[PDB]
DNA sequence: CAAAATTTTCGGAAGGCATGCTCTGTGGC
DNA sequence: ATTTTTTTGCCTTCCGAAAATTTTG
RNA sequence: GCCACAGAG
């Protein structure tokens, strides 16, 4: 019958369900409360991520209407972005086939972000 | 269904009204055409109008919206009275001033007669134009070509 | 307010429509598909203006109707940002006022964030009151000719729900949806409002 | 107003992308988890029990229930999948040889492929040529596997790699076990792994000497849990050399090991109707699914309460054998199971053979609007005609669409009705979805209200195009297309000049008659398979439809040299042929 | 969730879709997508999935990206040292550049704040605020820009005294090994470098040699090995600091060199920290301080975490493996800067440390007490120190790192699966191959507890079943099952598990930020910053507080995993 | 035509034909389908047997060409209509 | 069904199928083997290539990519059987008209 | 861009049997869906015979698009094809 | 020179397939 | 818990065993 | 419904 014999340890009322949970129940001990040193380390992570995200090397994801009004005048431009080809590249560190997308002989400025000792994170 | 370009051209309300009146005359949808053939007499010819109800409804709503008077004042819109050469001469009068394409489009659509409405359509009206030019443009627009 | 959209489409002309002129049949099919309907992220289409290019009619194996690739210009109602327009007040609620352009489009809503300052709504007579001056007896009466300015256009997706959710929803309904195209009017400058007030 | 423009585009099938479902793909398409051995609950008049192998959420097997997922009957339900989580992973019997090959090509200690970087790059370059077909791909993969077999020690670690093979190569449980002999190429000396092995066995024989005779056969087993854990850290850059595309999430080796079993919809494993008992017999797949549920529940309970390891391994092997029988019944012996005989109809048995899906339901299948009757001669018919009995012609119908050229004809056919042969059996209106039987209506209001887009299923009449077939279809002339004639004598009749392509004689032959139901099929049959257009066989170009016996003899006797006819006999003969 | 959970809820609230991803690919793609854009994430993902790829292959394998976009994102990845490259010419004469992925840049992105904190701590500039802030900002700029020149960095600074202090801090970073000179070595692969050197020194040997083929191979690989060692040890020789006295006689790094962060020195510091934490649980607290001082003194000249010669595929010979072991054991001992005495440690102890009463002999930074601490370090059960001669000590890394790995792994098991799991694992590891009865006799607890605990341990590759068949067919009932503990499988599985956990945490954080992007963009403005309580709604303020707290907890848990994951990288 | 003598048999068809559904419908269905699943090969539906199995028009015989209805619209009938506002508008006087 | 006792249909086997192929009759083959035997309108997802119901894809949990097609029911049964065997026959769709 | 011009057509100018069958089937399907005919039908009702009559004196509005194996196609008017 | 590792060749066994194509009946579980 | 078979041929893949060849000492 | 034989060309 294939559904009659049981091992010695098991009982008849314990089998027949097969409810295997999908959610884990064994946590690592890393889930404790945060400390001051860990909070400074975390805000260092956050500041570094913000610095890289707004830096010249981002390569983002893969209402500017055509009508012209008088309000288009006296309107500020958003932000003059530093592009990929506006960095002082050391050309010895790159293959030759990537030269044409860089700036070989154009204006170069090195964008520097100053570290903020104060915690930008609000609580 | 692919949109090659979202905005190909700008249509004045006069162009839309003229095109839809021509469409209603072609498809026998005007009030005169439906009252003459389909009403007050038998349809011996059986010259049925265009069957399409949705297009008829939307074109009737647009022709009624553009046919009733523009609300420059509290019974005709004026665009229903204009012609091609009148449109051309009025618009060429409008290029002579310091107006943009959108501002000229709104002027042609609504035909402002109120002073404050003409203030509302064009931005920085007092700074860009002195009182003489605003009076002249109000007289030109209110004159209906 | 009205612009021209250039759209490429595939139209199926049934073989019983072969007696008509081909332009007339293509325009009829396009009017069936597009007239008085929301072109997504474009606006509301009224009527196809004209046809620019038509390809050869290709035929599917197992059907006699001719499929034609057609490029056409269509008149679409899309008020650009900043354009003012005159409507008729249909209903006023707590959150704002609802105005319709006489049947063509009944989905224009003006909220409190961009109406006249200090205005209040009276549920007893269903009207809004503007305290402009000592002569403050001015009312946003319904069925009245208001003038407003378009400040923002919103598109939503027409994404359907799960079939079980749809079935239980219609079962409960037997026992309101966000429109795909809407505009936000405003009153922030003299020249807005009722037509008679600035007579 | 408020409606959105909808656009539908006619689409055909461009290709198929065969793959294996991952755990996420199995659960994502699932609707309910099978977590009960009980098919029905006895307290609710034998209703399909929730969370069982016959849960309604997977569909319905009877015409009286509802799906409760799409809320449709048996006719309009497409069936839905369930899923079943196993307590322990088991080997897929279909991918078992692939599992052997992918274990032979990786290090059994760090899951790295046993290849040098130069050989790896050269093989990847060979695999990526534009003109590579399946044969060259399998050749390159076999070369890669051989070069991996010839590697004695790993490159990323100093671990020793031997030979990976089946345990016994039979038909029982041992046929589904993987064994790795690490010291098969150990040679003579200098093997630290051998020193560790002999240290382990010296330690363990200090307490149990009786295992000394079994040390020789002891080799590194690869249970499905350890095999899965070894597959999990296989680098994706090495998956292309094993034949797996790693650019998709489901292209991983660990996909080919059973962790989640997709429970099929009950619409493809329906419960058979009763024969002599109030109970209903279930399909073998449902019974095997319940057995898998029970075995997995037993394994989980044993793991959670601590049964003996021998019993746990025995039940693991039982679960593996049960899943193997669920996929392929003839792969393993049913006698190895404790319960067990007719071998069950597994999933592989449903696909192979002349009665399988491919040869019995896909390449060829039973069709509608067909008839079979004994054939008898009729020389008065033209060679492009077949005589159909009026009894058959009143059943085999052709759906004619009402046009402006045939409205009155179909009105008359509707008036005549299903009983008079020039009539019709069904009418389908333009705006309706279900055809109305024409033997119950007024048959005069329907004829008068016949619109110009209806479909009326008229009787097979004279001039209809039919396909005429004799079943030993050796060549293409064994099926032809004839114009129909209607005769009252209950047999198919064809001209005897046409029985030669059919290889037919009127000694009891039965032939088949198909009626194409579309205009395109009718025109293609009458223009490509007509008797007039197929007078010559394509084998040699010689005529195949010509004078047969008793027509050659009469023609010879007419054309004999001593045959002289007067004008009366001449004229009678001339009128006799026309 | 006592009630039934639909597969809808399983798919949408659990991480089932993330359990089918390779942990390395998942972690690298998540890190690159978090720091750089989605195009760089796609390129890195394809490089991990398909191995090495040309620019044309990357174009034809990624949909929607043309050659210009691929080249631009390759430049962006190459600047941050996230992509290695190798330019090779075929026999036909065509030249192709194949781009790899290198774990160095991705680990730099993963360890960034830990690196900054390590730089702040390891040069004792915590007392001075100006020096600490300057060091933090220069390290952050170096990591964010990948590699930079001192002249270009100082072109944005106008104060002469500030420029002098920045140059002095750059020199201080360079002399202690944390900033090195970037070169084509850091972009060329190790395997390709060793293959090129071996081929060059094999073709250098002339024809018709009297020596055989194995001797030719051994000579060529020995010459390639010494050339490879000389090439790898190049950036550690301080050749970029030799420019001394241009004016007023000070030492400055050259203004035409490109400095970059040194990952190996940081991992050496992390190894020292891990060893200090291990020693804190065996020998006291003052002894732990002495061990910390000794390890920080001999940290820069300690052997590397992973010897690159082991990553060249050369371990396929047993002789090469034992030669690597012998060379590591010799270089851990006979390096001139590794040995130390009590007098050497006496010059670096802090003022607060006393050592006076820490020792009881029987039941002022003195050299005898320091020697007693070093003796009890060297006499402990764990090999913290070894004595080449009486009074001199060195750290035996090659014999201490396996002990550290075993202790960390065992305590992870003890903390997760319970102390009984640790007892069972250590019992199985003590005597190598055992049966259930021998386990029950040696480890005194109940047999069903043994069976349940080992069944739990089996799922994580901690315990491997050895099947001994007693029949012709290997039936499970007739066979007998012994248990053995395999170290390599367990360490690999735990490393992959922690890597997947880090990747899942980063994915959760990125999803939370994406779903609160509107509020986060509103809050992250110059005017709003410092005025959050005024220009924001109370609900928006509460949501911002909750999001920031969740992000902080995520990054702290990531740091705690990194403290637990790098041990298996050793 | 493949450089060697294959032979009209299941082993010959396994090398001559790269399709999956054609080989599965002939002989050894299970092995071919599981091999296709494991090696993740893409079966282009161009063969006759695949078109029969999936129910679509085969590419030989009456399916080797496409029937096209010649539309009678001339080019003169497709000239653009009068767009008056965008044609009469000039912005010479701002700028 | 099979047999005249069950009002069954006559089998158009492999040999008859191949004879119809030899004539080049594509539409007749399509009518005999799909239209008159087991035609079935089914919903297939354009993204994941799987097979949905009621204009809804149970895998992507969305109705955006659903395309209605007509296939023999034996093909649908085969696809579900293969999916039950951990084989995923993901259909790939292309437009009939070149555009 | 794949269209071969009318002057450079290389395929045979004789209408094959498969083209005849497909043309007849398509025209009969069109006529069965109430399409206008261009012949003086003498009481014929079946669409197939009307299609044959239309092909008899070449009064049928269809063209044949022949695909070469490379991808370029070739348009032949049915009245142009010789039968 | 001959001991030891690697590779090739050679068997016997283990698998698989074929053992037409359609069609009509009954009898027992 | 003694103990028959009940077609015939063809084909590839696997897998030790032995032979052939090269490679280390 | 599954097997089992029995026949027809
Ligand atoms: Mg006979
Ligand atoms: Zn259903
Ligand atoms: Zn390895
Ligand atoms: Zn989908």
């Amino acid at each position: 019958n294939y559904m009659s014999n049981l091992p010695f340890g098991l009982g008849y009322g314990d089998v027949g369900k097969n409810h295997i949970t999908e959610f884990p129940s064994i946590p690592l001990p890393i889930n404790g409360p945060i400390t001051n040193k860990e909070r400074s380390l975390a805000v260092k992570y956050i500041n570094f991520g913000k610095t890289v995200k707004d830096g010249p090397f981002y390569t983002g994801s893969m209402t500017n209407d055509g009508i012209e009004r008088y309000s288009d005048k006296y309107l500020k431009k958003r932000k003059i972005g530093i592009s990929i080809d506006d960095h002082p590249y050391n050309l010895n560190l790159f293959p030759n086939e990537l030269y044409n997308v860089m700036g070989i002989n154009k204006k170069k400025l090195l964008a520097i972000s100053k570290f903020n000792n104060a915690d930008d994170v609000f609580t | 269904m692919k949109v090659l370009e979202e905005r190909n051209a700008f249509l004045s309300d006069y162009e839309v009204l003229k095109f839809l009146t021509d469409l209603e005359k072609k498809h026998l949808w005007d009030q005169k055409s439906l009252a003459a053939l389909k009403k007050s007499r038998s349809k011996g010819k059986q010259n049925r109008p265009y069957n399409h109800p949705e297009l008829q409804g939307i074109t009737r709503n647009v022709v009624n919206y553009l046919s009733i008077n523009k609300n420059f004042i509290n019974e005709k819109s004026g665009i229903s009275k204009m012609s091609d050469e009148s449109f051309a001469e009025l618009m060429t009068k409008l290029n002579s001033f310091k107006l943009f394409k959108a501002e000229k489009l709104q002027i042609v659509n609504q035909l402002p007669a109120n002073m404050v409405h003409l203030y509302s359509i064009v931005e920085e009206c007092d700074a860009r134009f002195d009182e003489k030019t605003i009076e002249e443009m109000l007289e030109i627009i209110s004159g209906y070509a | 307010m009205f612009i021209l959209s250039k759209i490429a489409d595939l139209v199926r002309i049934p073989p019983d429509q072969f007696h008509r002129d081909t332009i007339s049949a293509i325009t009829h099919q396009l009017n069936n598909k597009f007239a008085n309907k929301i072109i997504p992220n474009v606006g509301l289409c009224i009527t196809i203006y004209d046809l620019l290019t038509v390809e050869e009619g290709q035929l599917k194996p197992g059907d006699g109707s001719s499929y034609i690739n057609v490029t056409f210009r269509a008149v679409v109602f899309k008020p650009f940002l900043g354009e003012i327009v005159t409507g008729w007040i249909s209903k006023c609620t707590a959150e704002g006022i609802k105005v319709s352009l006489l049947g063509i489009f009944d989905d224009i809503f003006i909220p409190q964030n961009m109406l006249f300052e200090g205005c209040y709504y009276t549920p007893e007579e269903s009207a809004w009151i503007w305290p402009m001056d000592e002569e403050t007896k001015l009312y946003f009466d319904v069925n009245e000719k208001i003038r407003f300015r378009i400040e923002r256009e919103v598109f939503v997706d027409v994404k359907p729900k799960s079939p079980k959710e749809r079935e239980l929803e219609e079962r409960a309904q037997l026992e309101e949806k966000p429109p795909a195209y809407a505009l936000l009017g405003s009153c922030q400058t003299d020249g807005m409002g009722l037509v008679s007030w600035w007579e | 107003m408020k409606e959105v423009v909808v656009s539908e585009t006619p689409k055909r099938i461009k290709g198929l992308e065969f793959s294996a479902l991952s755990a996420a793909d199995i659960v994502a398409q699932s609707e309910v988890e099978v977590s009960t051995r009980d098919l029905f609950d006895l307290e609710k008049d034998r209703a399909p029990k929730a969370n069982g192998a016959l849960d309604p959420k997977m569909g319905v097997s009877s015409s009286s229930l509802e799906c409760a997922t799409c809320h449709g009957n048996l006719a309009s339900c497409h069936g839905h999948f369930g899923h079943l989580k196993l307590a322990l992973p088991v080997f897929h019997i279909g991918y078992f040889k692939a599992t052997i090959q992918i274990l032979q090509g990786i290090c059994k200690n760090c899951s790295a492929i046993l290849l040098s970087e130069t050989d790896k790059r050269q093989f990847l370059h060979e695999l990526r040529r534009p003109g590579v077909d399946n044969l060259r791909r399998m050749g390159i993969l076999k070369k890669i596997l051989d070069q991996c077999k010839k590697q004695r020690r790993c490159l990323h670690c100093g671990a020793l790699n031997g030979v990976v093979k089946k345990a016994a190569a039979g038909a029982g449980s041992a046929a589904l076990k993987i064994i790795h002999d690490t010291f098969r190429w150990v040679g003579k000396k200098s093997a630290p792994e051998k020193d560790i092995w002999v240290g382990e066995w010296k330690e363990v024989l200090a307490h149990n000497p009786e295992l000394e005779r079994y040390v020789k056969r002891c080799m590194d087993d690869l249970n499905p849990l350890k095999t899965l854990n070894l597959f999990k850290q296989i680098k994706s850059a090495d998956c292309e050399l094993l034949g797996i595309d790693a650019t998709v999430p489901s292209g991983r080796p660990e996909t080919y090991i059973w962790r989640y079993l997709p429970a099929p919809p009950v619409c493809i494993r329906p419960s058979v109707m009763m024969q002599d008992s109030p109970a209903s017999n279930e399909d073998d797949l449902t019974v095997k699914l319940t057995e898998i549920v029970w075995t997995s529940s037993l394994i989980k309970a044993g793991l959670d309460k601590g049964i003996s390891i021998n019993n746990m391994m025995e039940h693991w092997d039982y679960l593996q054998l049960t899943v193997a029988m669920y996929i392929n019944s003839d792969s393993v012996n049913p006698a190895m199971l404790p319960g067990s005989v007719k071998p069950i109809r597994g999933f592989c048995q449903r696909l192979k053979g002349k009665q399988g899906r491919f040869r019995g339901n896909l390449s060829g299948k039973r069709v509608d609007f067909s008839g079979r009757t004994v054939i008898s001669p009729d020389p008065n018919l033209s060679i492009d005609e077949v005589a159909v009995p009026d009894r058959v012609a009143k059943v085999l119908t052709y759906p004619e669409k009402v046009t402006r050229y045939n409205r009155h004809k179909l009105q008359e056919l509707i008036v005549n009705g299903p009983n008079v042969h020039p009539g019709a059996n069904y009418l389908l209106k333009r705006n309706e979805d279900a055809r109305r039987n024409l033997r119950y209506g007024d048959r005069m209001k329907l004829a008068k209200n016949l619109q110009i887009g209806d479909v009326v299923e008229r009787h097979l009449e004279d001039g209809d195009v039919v396909l005429f077939n004799r079943q030993p279809s050796l060549h293409r002339l064994s099926i032809l297309s004839h114009y129909a004639k209607i005769r009252p004598w209950r047999t198919f009749r064809l001209n005897e000049c046409v029985c030669t392509p059919y290889n037919a004689d009127f000694d009891g032959d039965e032939m088949n008659l198909h009626v194409p139901q579309t205009e395109e099929a009718r025109a293609e049959a009458i223009n490509l398979m007509g008797v007039k257009n197929n007078l010559l066989t394509p084998k040699s170009g010689e005529p195949i439809i010509a004078a047969t016996q008793d027509f050659i003899t009469g023609s010879y006797l007419i054309s004999h040299k001593d045959s002289f006819y007067d004008r009366a006999t001449l004229t009678q003969l001339l009128s006799m042929m026309s | 969730s006592e009630k039934l959970v639909t597969p809808e809820d399983v798919m949408t609230i659990s991480s089932l879709e993330q359990r089918t991803l390779n942990p390395d690919l998942f972690l690298y793609k998540e890190l690159v997508k978090a720091h750089l854009g989605e195009r760089a994430a796609s390129v890195i993902g394809m490089l991990v999935a398909l191995g090495r790829l040309s620019v044309r292959e990357l174009v034809e394998k990624i949909d929607g990206m043309d050659v210009d976009s691929v080249k631009t994102t390759l430049v962006s990845l190459t600047q941050l040292r996230c992509v290695k490259y190798l330019q090779e010419t075929a026999i036909s004469g065509k030249k192709t550049t194949y781009y790899y992925y290198n774990e160095e840049g991705i680990h730099i992105l993963l360890y960034s704040g830990l690196i900054i904190d390590e730089i702040i701590t390891q040069m004792r500039v915590n007392d001075e605020e100006e020096h600490k802030q300057l060091v933090a900002e220069i390290v952050q700029n170096v990591i964010s820009l990948g590699s930079l020149t001192v002249e270009d960095y100082l072109s944005s600074v106008t104060s002469d005294s500030m420029k002098y202090t920045i140059s002095s801090l750059f020199v201080q970073l360079c002399e202690m090994g944390y900033l090195i000179q970037i070169s084509k070595l850091h972009y060329t692969p190790i395997e390709d470098l060793w293959q090129f050197l071996y081929e060059k020194h094999y073709k250098n040997i002339p024809r018709n040699s009297p020596l055989s083929d194995l001797k030719k191979r051994s000579q060529a690989k020995m010459n390639a090995k010494t050339d490879f060692a000389k090439i790898i040890n190049k950036p550690n020789e301080l050749s970029q600091i030799l420019t001394v006295d241009p004016k007023t006689s000070l030492r400055i790094v050259k203004p035409t060199v490109s400095l970059t962060i040194n990952l190996d020195r940081f991992m050496k510091g992390r190894r020292s920290k891990q060893l200090i934490n291990l020693a804190k649980t065996r020998v006291g607290s003052v002894t732990a301080q002495v061990y910390k001082i000794a390890l920080r003194l001999t940290e820069q000249k300690s052997p590397k975490i992973r010897d690159p010669l082991t990553q060249t595929g050369l371990l396929q010979d047993l002789e090469e493996a034992k030669s690597f072991q012998d060379e590591a054991e010799l270089v851990e001992e006979k390096t001139p800067g590794l040995t130390f005495n009590a007098i050497d440690l006496a010059r670096h102890l802090p003022a607060e440390l006393d050592l006076r009463g820490s020792l009881l002999s029987r039941k002022p930074h003195s050299a005898s007490l320091i020697n007693s601490h070093l003796k009890i370090l060297a006499s402990s059960n764990f090999p913290f120190l070894n004595e080449t001669k009486p009074g001199v000590y060195y750290v035996p890394y090659s014999k201490l790192m396996p002990v550290l790995k075993s202790s960390v792994y065992e305590y992870v098991i003890a903390s997760t699966l319970g102390p009984s799991a640790m007892r069972l694992s250590r019992c199985i590891r003590d005597n190598k191959l055992v049966s259930e009865k021998i386990i029950n006799s040696t480890a005194l607890m109940k047999e069903k507890d043994i069976r349940s605990t080992l069944a739990s341990l089996i799922r994580y590759n901690s315990v491997e079943i050895q099947e001994v068949p007693r029949t012709a067919d290997r039936s499970a009932s007739r066979a007998v099952f012994l248990f053995r503990c395999k170290e390599t499988h367990s360490y690999n599985f735990m490393r992959q598990n922690l890597e997947w956990n880090m990747a899942n945490l980063l994915f959760k954080k990125e999803k939370l930020k994406q779903e609160n992007s509107t509020l986060l963009k509103k809050a992250n403005r110059d005017d709003v910053k410092g005025r959050e309580n005024e220009l924001l709604l109370p609900s928006e303020l509460n949501q911002l507080k909750m999001v920031n707290e969740r992000e902080l907890n995520v990054f702290a848990r990531l740091s705690r995993l990194l403290s637990l994951w790098e041990v298996f990288q050793m | 035509y493949k450089g060697e003598v294959l032979g009209i048999t299941r082993f010959g068809l396994s090398k001559m034909r790269d399709s999956v559904l054609q080989l599965a419908s002939f002989e050894k269905t299970t092995d071919h389908l599981f091999d296709a699943a494991f090696y993740m090969k893409k079966d282009a539906v161009e063969g006759v047997s695949e078109c029969i199995i999936l129910g679509q028009t085969m590419s030989i015989g009456t399916g080797s060409f496409k029937v096209v209805k010649g539309t009678n619209i001339s080019e003169k009938d497709l000239v653009p209509k009068r767009c008056l506002f965008e044609s009469l508008s000039n912005e010479a006087a701002l700028k | 069904t099979e047999g005249r006792s069950r009002d069954g249909g006559l089998r158009l086997g492999e040999m008859e199928r191949d004879c119809v192929i030899a004539y080049g009759a594509s539409q007749l083959l399509l009518e005999r083997l799909m239209i008159s035997s087991d035609a079935f309108e089914v919903d297939v997802c354009d993204k994941c290539g799987l097979m949905g119901y009621s204009g809804w894809c149970t895998t992507c949990k969305s109705a955006e990519n659903i395309i209605k097609m007509t296939i023999p029911y034996a093909a649908k049964l085969l696809f579900q059987e293969l999916l039950s065997m951990n084989i995923a026959p993901r259909l790939r769709l292309e437009d009939i008209f070149q555009q | 861009e794949k269209a071969i011009p009318k002057d450079q057509r290389a395929t045979t100018p004789y209408m094959t049997k498969y083209e005849r069958a497909r043309i007849l089937g398509t025209r009969a399907l069109q006529i069965s869906m109430n399409a206008p005919v261009f012949v003086d039908l003498e009481g014929e009702t079946d669409p197939l015979r009307i299609a044959m009559k239309e092909l008899a004196e070449k009064k049928i509005p269809l063209v044949i698009r022949r695909y070469l194996p490379d991808g370029s196609f070739e348009d032949w008017s049915v009245e142009e094809l010789i039968v």
